[PDB]
């Protein structure tokens, strides 16, 4: 049957559910001699196709509890006045086979009322379901798990104490989980040796477990269409050996990925960033300060408690564009192995234009659920720029979105895990309230990368590309007196583009030469340009440009010295 | 401040929230128990109607802490933290 | 019966449906010995009258599957409490004749609930239909195909995994498909020799298959009215030979086209542009750069992958009005043979004035479905101009529509096929965020056409018109020192207008001459002006004008040199 092996994604909420349900189910007799209330209901919510029903079935099988599935529309499709009988009989039958697990798939259909509550019979169904759910006499060990797309879609009374008192957001699987899902979905098709499922997994961003299964099936169907159809040898049952002779090639998977259309790309991603400190070449003072502020409270919470100091839970990065603030935030999140949530400027601008700031509440709740997390508000000054910056609106710096963010931060800190990081290229226009204590008070300045930092940035950008050892990278980094990280990335991309164009043009001509003059003996000399050379980099650097002018760096230096530690205490000595 | 402060909106100091607060205060006093305390770092821009009799008329100015006040503030902030007796707090407060 | 031949339009989604359904149906026994999930449901959506039901019937006939048609209002018109019986019996009957295809025409009536979900019984019908659709036990091979005007009109739960997991947008047929539809609809009327169905097909923009059939029927009825009525010889059954003696003339088709009123002209067009590089006379550097950016990633994706470089998916054309940016985008789309979607400025202004930016999401989804596609945002600076440009609004360059476009682009790139092209005549006022990496960063400048380019533009404009060889075109192009493409088009149009007026006036007088003085022998000398002559072009050029002043060209030159590649690296050499 289905078990933990079938449950893919390694998303680490299956472990939480296990810890939740073993003792109530794995050790049911224990609770008989101990006075404790187990989890009467667990609300699994997330994007559709994430395997919530699969997870519930696997838990039921691995714990031995009698699994009962109450399909939402199955009862809803039944005639009014007798569907209530179906729900009551389902609970009674689950009660009989104690311990039992009752799974309500698509719970947002039985009790969708969000206090709007249209209709008459559906109100009866929701109220009777409430009576049954609250009617659990704590006898036996029936655990009621329900599936819902979002927590707010179901009736709020279902979310109350004793009905569904604890919720788990399965969420979209990540690259590691996408790879494991691909492995589980590719185990009987005799996958080819060339295909590794790693490149596909990385390119598979935005898919869900159902999406991964559909992509694998589409690749298999492409393989079946490409071969074994030309022969057209078919019978009632295709020969096992004949079908096994085919191997799903990388090309088939690539085409399937091109024909994927993932079912929820837009959904926000809660993922441990893969970026590491290696990608950023320097910022040692900044790196150490970030390590302090974030890592120290958790690695050594006892020492923070000993001195009675509450660590700051907000940091605001300020600096010129393209210097690596987003990368620095990702790296700091990676070092602590905490989930990273990034709120770019377009999202804030959308909330501001639409006059919908309640999304800030939802974003903060999501960050709270995925703890430990690093809630990063990238380019937080976007709203101020949108309203102006030199003259702007007649009013002050306060705006709806920033006010909601401040309210959530003030109401935050309770969680002890969410850490707010803010990045802004225009510190002058940022609202001052953002910098007050209890908010993003720790201001960190990210300067233009140094020569060593520039070398590291070039190496990180060119790690994947084949770069000839002849081209000296230290010389190029030193040559770039004030290039930003974005400028270095542009130079590397232009060099790669030049190399790609030259290689394409050359092999194309070489193919004409064989077509025009068919050689008697075929002897390919391989690639005329196998790796990026000095001339490519020289031509690319010919177009190198400094995006960040020295005047805006001067303004940042002004603000930095606008956070000046006075000029009279530098020699402070105690009287002794 | 949100509406401005130097030029602000074209209208006066009256706003929806302050007007509602004034209406509630005018309709208040019946309870005989609720006491309204207002704190503002920009008294110049505060609506004058707030200071009329029956409203927050008793204006109290909170000045920067004195040397003794600074010593007390330092002691309160450092009460929980383990502070060595060697570090003199009065000297630090006076220094600031 | 009906088959692929009957299915007209050659819109290339019938091929996709075939690839979808042969093996599940053409080779049903194969899936019995192989563990794979076929397509349980396919959602065909598009404008009404596009032949979705015809396509489903043709697929059922050509694959041998038992076709079952569940009309939307047929079940909806039945009494409440027994319509559910009709749906259940339809599924059972389709189950009996495995393999079978169940077609639900007008699905937006059985399950129209978009979470508004008015009424009571319709909720029962939608829920029971959901139970049946999700109740397919993967046994047998019943495939449920449904028709709907738009994907969002049907209940979202119908769009979920396992109910309708894959969708095909049949869309409006194109000129090639309009011609093929005309051929299929004109095969038994004994079409006349003069009528070719090619001119009618080109002029038939905006019609659907039903519209084409109606136009053909109207032309046939006009032919029947013009002749065979004067004789008035009628009986119980018109003689076949007498009716065959008539031939549908071009005039009848022209009148019918005048009396067409196509049923969805406004619907957005997804069509491979017919424009070619020949229409544009030059822009060789621009042509090669566009070829690189668009064509190279697809023609040689392997070489792009080898160097680990992700090609830019956005290009922003900037230049004076009338220089051919829209034509260049169409040509680049044509070279890659990818669908072209054009979003002109009026659409953006409508979305901005109406405060409805969710249309951007719909536009991007449509572009994603029609891959490979070139999503072109023509005259993207319209919103900035509407808000000002010299002083403008108090706020910055950010606006609702551009912000939504940025959000969609940031959430894009997943598809790997949609390519965004932006054209703007006012680069100074364009939002800077549009040019950031991951957006339309590749800025391409389109200058005023050169002498050779001007010659090519004149030839393209005058290709259709009869132009006498006496009029030298190179001299005219060289004479026009700074005329834009629009100016050259205006000159050609004015010359054609002068020729048309002269021809009309002359033949009109000549007809008086034959009415005033009836000649004894009729001998027409043909047309007094059969082709455009030197004098017509001289008179037209007399009114030639330069629309684009040199000051706005100076501003464009400023911006171009405002993207200056520095002034110190031009001699960069590596140390050796
Ligand atoms: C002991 C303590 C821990 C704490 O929390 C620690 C923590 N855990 N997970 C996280 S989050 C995760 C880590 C990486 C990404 C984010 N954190 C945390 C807390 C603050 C800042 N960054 C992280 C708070 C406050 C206290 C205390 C300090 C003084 C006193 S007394 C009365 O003066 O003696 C009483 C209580
Ligand atoms: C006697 C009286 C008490 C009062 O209320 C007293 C009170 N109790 N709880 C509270 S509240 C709580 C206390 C701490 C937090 C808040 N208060 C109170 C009242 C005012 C200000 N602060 C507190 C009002 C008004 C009067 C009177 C004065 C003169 C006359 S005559 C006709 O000229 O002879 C008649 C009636
Ligand atoms: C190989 C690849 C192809 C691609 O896509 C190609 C593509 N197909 N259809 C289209 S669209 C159609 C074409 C004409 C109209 C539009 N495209 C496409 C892509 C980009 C720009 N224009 C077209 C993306 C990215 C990659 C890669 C690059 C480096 C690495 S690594 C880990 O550093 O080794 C991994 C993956
Ligand atoms: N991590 C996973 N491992 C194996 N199968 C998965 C996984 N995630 C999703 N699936 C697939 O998703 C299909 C249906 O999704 P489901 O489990 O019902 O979630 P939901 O009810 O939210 O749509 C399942 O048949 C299963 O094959
Ligand atoms: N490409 C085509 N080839 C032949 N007939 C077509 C075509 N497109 C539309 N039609 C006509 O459209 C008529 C009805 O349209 P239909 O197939 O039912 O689509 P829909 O259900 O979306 O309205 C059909 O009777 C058919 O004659």
């Amino acid at each position: 049957e289905v078990g933990y092996d079938d449950i893919g994604g390694c998303r680490k909420q299956l472990a939480q559910i296990k810890e939740m349900v073993e003792l109530p189910l794995r050790h049911p007799a224990l609770f008989k001699a101990i006075g404790v209330k187990p989890p009467r209901g667990i609300l699994l919510y997330g994007p559709p196709g994430t395997g919530k029903t699969l997870i519930a079935r696997a838990v039921a099988n691995e714990t031995g509890a009698f699994f009962f599935l109450i399909n939402g529309p199955e009862i809803m499709s039944k005639l009014a006045g007798e569907s209530e009988s179906n729900l009551r009989k389902a609970f009674e039958e689950a009660e009989k086979n104690a311990p039992a697990i009752i799974f309500i798939d698509e719970l947002d259909a039985i009790a969708p009322k969000r206090e709007k509550t249209h209709g008459e019979v559906e109100r009866r169904i929701v109220s009777q379901l409430l009576t049954l759910m609250d009617g659990l006499k704590q006898r036996a060990h029936v655990i009621v798990m329900a599936a819902t797309n979002r927590p707010n879609s179901i009736d709020p009374a279902l979310r109350r104490f004793g009905r569904f008192d604890r919720e788990v957001d399965i969420g979209i699987p990540d690259a590691t989980g996408r790879l494991e899902i691909l492995q589980i979905h590719t185990k009987n098709m005799k996958l080819a040796d060339d295909v590794d499922l790693e490149q596909v997994a990385n390119e598979t961003h935005g898919h869900v477990g159902a999406d991964l299964a559909a992509l694998c099936s589409e690749a298999a169907l492409q393989a079946i269409r490409k071969k074994m159809d030309l022969i057209d040898l078919e019978d009632e049952t295709i020969d096992a050996e004949v079908m096994n002779s085919l191997a799903v090639t990388m090309d088939d998977f690539r085409w399937a990925l091109s024909q994927s259309n993932p079912s929820a790309l837009r959904e926000t991603v809660v993922e441990v960033p893969q970026v590491t400190w290696e990608d950023i070449g320097g910022l040692e003072d900044v790196k150490r300060e970030l390590q302090e502020l974030v890592q120290y409270p958790v690695e050594h919470p006892d020492k923070f408690l000993k001195f009675g100091m509450t660590p700051s839970k907000g940091v605001l990065f300020y600096g010129p564009p393209g210097c690596g603030k987003t990368l620095l935030a990702k790296a700091i999140a990676n070092e602590c192995q905490a989930n990273f949530i990034s709120i770019k400027g377009p999202e804030l601008l959308t909330m501001w234009f639409g006059e919908s700031e309640a999304n800030v509440r939802e974003i903060f709740d999501k960050a709270r659920q995925a703890a430990p997390c690093v809630l990063f508000f990238d380019e937080l000054d976007s709203i101020a720029k949108a309203r102006g910056g030199n003259i702007g609106d007649g009013g002050g710096a306060a705006d709806r979105v920033i006010n909601q963010i401040l309210t959530e931060m003030d109401g935050m800190s309770t969680k002890k895990n969410v850490f707010i990081i803010g990045a802004t290229n225009r510190p002058d226009i940022i609202d001052p309230a953002i910098l007050r204590p209890g908010r993003l008070d720790q201001l960190i300045y990210i300067p233009l990368p140094d020569e060593k930092s520039r070398v590291a940035i070039l190496k990180a950008n060119l790690r994947k590309s084949p770069v000839a050892k002849d081209v000296d990278l230290e010389f190029l980094a030193k040559m770039t007196n004030g290039f930003s990280g974005a400028d270095l990335t542009e130079i590397c991309q232009r060099a790669c583009k030049l190399a790609i164009r030259e290689s394409i043009e050359s092999e194309i001509r070489r193919e004409r030469q064989t077509q025009t003059n068919p050689s008697a003996m075929e002897v390919e000399e391989d690639d005329p340009v196998p790796e990026i050379r000095r001339d490519h980099f020289e031509e690319a650097m010919r177009f190198a440009r400094r995006s960040v002018s020295d005047n805006d760096i001067r303004k940042y230096e002004m603000f930095a010295q606008t956070l000046q530690q006075s000029r009279g205490f530098g020699s402070f000595r105690f009287p002794s | 401040k949100a509406r401005g402060g130097n030029i602000g909106d074209g209208g006066g100091a009256a706003d929806r929230v302050i007007n509602q607060i004034l209406t509630e205060m005018d309709g208040m006093s019946t309870k005989k128990n609720v006491f309204i305390i207002g704190a503002t770092n920009r008294p110049d821009i505060i609506d004058p109607a707030i200071l009329r009799p029956g409203r927050l008329d008793q204006l109290i100015y909170i000045p920067l802490p004195d040397e003794k006040s600074r010593v007390a503030i330092l002691k309160a902030n450092l009460r929980k933290s383990p502070v060595a007796k060697d570090v003199d707090l009065e000297f630090l407060a006076k220094m600031t």
